[PDB]
C-alpha cells in the first residue's frame, strides 16, 4: 500500500488510498499526427475513457479525470466522474451541438498541464477492479483551425 | 389585476432560482414594486431589474456538475446492514406464503401492509458521499430513479 | 423543460425510498415469488 | 441599475467571444458608454454597435 513511480507529470503514485495516473498533455506529441500546415490552433474538444476491465454486475467503476493546468477554464469543466468505463464520456447524454462548453474543451493540445486519472478506495473497495483492469485508454477528439 | 399576476410569476421564477442554486437566502422579488408615489407605474420596470439581477446571478453561479451513476442492489444492500438484517429473497418468499410479515428498521424495511407488499431503502443509508471524496462539491443531488 | 420525479432530492436526505407492490397476495403473487431482487440506477449530480 | 447589469453582461459575451476566436486581443467594449454629457442615455446604442 505505497507507491511512486514516474517523473512529475508522467507519473503513477498511490496517495492517501486513492490511486493517481498522470500523463503530461504535451508528452503526447499530438500536433506531430498531422502536419505543420492544416492550422496552428489545435484544441481539445472531448476527452472519454475508457477502461478495459472485468467489472462485475452492479458494480459502478469510480474513476475522476481532472486537468491540473493553468488554463482559465468555465466552471466544472476541467473535471468528470467515469462510472462504467465503456466509452464513458461523464455526461448523462452527450450533445457536441451543446449549448455550454464540454469539460476540457478549449484546451490547447500542447499543454504543459497533466490530465489525471484518480480511482479513489483503491486499497480499499475498489481493490478487484483496480487488479481486473487491464490498461486506461483516452479517446481525446480534437479540432484544428 | 396584472400587476398581480406579473408578480405571482416573478414569486415563482425566483423560486425556480432558489431551488436550482439551492441558496434559500437569495431575494430579488424585494417587494414595492406597485408604489402609492407614482399611482402603480413603473411595477414593470422594477419587475424586469429583478429578473436581470435574477438571470445575471443564475449566469454568474451556473456550473456544469459532475454526473455520477449509483447501482444499488437491494438485496446486497438489506444484507449488508449493521445493526437489523435480513435476506430478501427468503424473506419476501416467506411473506408470501404466509399472508403476514414486518422485518427491519424504520427506514430500512420489508413489510406486507394489508395486501400491499412495501419496501423501504433510508437514503442516507447508502452513503453515496463516501463514494467519491469530500472534495469536488458539496452539494450532490438526485437526477433520476430507475429501477 | 420540467423536472424529472426524484430530481433535487439531497443524497443525503434522511427520507426513506418506497417500492410498493399491490396485490401482493393476489395478482402479482406469482411474479413477487420469480422476483430475484431489486435494483435501484440513481443518477446524481455533484457540484 | 441596469446599465451595471448589461455592461457585466456585454463583458462576459465579449469574453466567450476572445474564447471561441482564441485572441486575446480583440476588444470592443472600450469603455465610455455612461456618458456624463449625456446623463446616461445613448449607452444602450452604443452597446448595441
Amino acid at each position: 500500500g505505497k507507491g511512486n513511480v514516474g517523473a512529475s507529470g508522467n507519473e503513477l503514485k498511490l496517495s492517501n488510498r486513492q490511486i493517481e495516473a498522470s500523463v503530461r498533455l504535451s508528452d503526447l506529441k499530438i500536433f506531430s499526427d498531422y502536419p505543420e500546415s492544416l492550422g496552428n490552433t489545435r484544441q481539445l474538444k472531448q476527452v472519454s475513457v475508457t477502461l478495459p476491465a472485468l467489472v462485475g454486475p452492479y458494480e459502478d467503476i469510480r474513476a475522476v479525470l481532472n486537468y491540473g493546468g493553468s488554463i482559465v477554464m468555465p466552471r466544472g469543466c476541467s473535471a468528470i466522474a467515469l462510472s462504467h468505463g465503456v466509452n464513458d464520456s461523464g455526461q448523462f447524454m452527450l450533445d457536441f451541438n451543446d449549448s455550454r462548453y464540454l469539460p476540457f474543451e478549449g484546451i490547447s493540445v500542447n499543454d504543459s498541464g497533466s490530465l489525471t486519472l484518480s480511482f479513489p478506495d483503491a486499497t480499499d473497495r475498489q481493490k478487484a477492479l483496480l487488479e481486473s483492469l487491464s490498461d486506461i485508454i483516452l479517446h481525446i477528439r480534437y479540432t484544428i483551425r | 389585476q396584472f400587476f398581480d399576476l406579473t408578480q405571482s410569476f416573478c414569486l415563482m421564477a425566483q423560486e425556480a432560482l432558489r431551488r436550482e442554486l439551492t441558496d434559500n437566502g437569495v431575494t430579488f422579488i424585494r417587494g414595492g414594486a406597485w408604489n402609492g408615489t407614482t399611482a402603480g407605474l413603473m411595477a414593470g420596470e422594477t419587475l424586469l431589474l429583478n429578473l436581470a439581477e435574477m438571470e445575471k446571478v443564475w449566469l454568474e453561479r451556473d456550473e456544469r456538475a459532475l454526473e455520477v451513476t449509483r447501482t444499488v442492489s437491494l438485496a446486497q444492500f438489506y444484507q449488508a446492514l449493521s445493526s437489523d438484517n435480513f435476506n430478501l429473497t427468503e424473506k419476501l418468499t416467506q411473506f408470501l406464503r404466509e399472508g403476514k410479515g414486518n422485518v427491519g428498521a424504520s427506514g430500512n424495511e420489508l413489510k406486507l401492509s394489508n395486501r400491499q407488499i412495501e419496501a423501504s431503502v433510508r437514503l442516507s443509508d447508502l452513503k453515496i458521499f463516501s463514494d467519491y471524496p469530500e472534495s469536488l462539491g458539496n452539494t450532490r443531488q438526485l437526477k433520476q430513479v430507475s429501477v
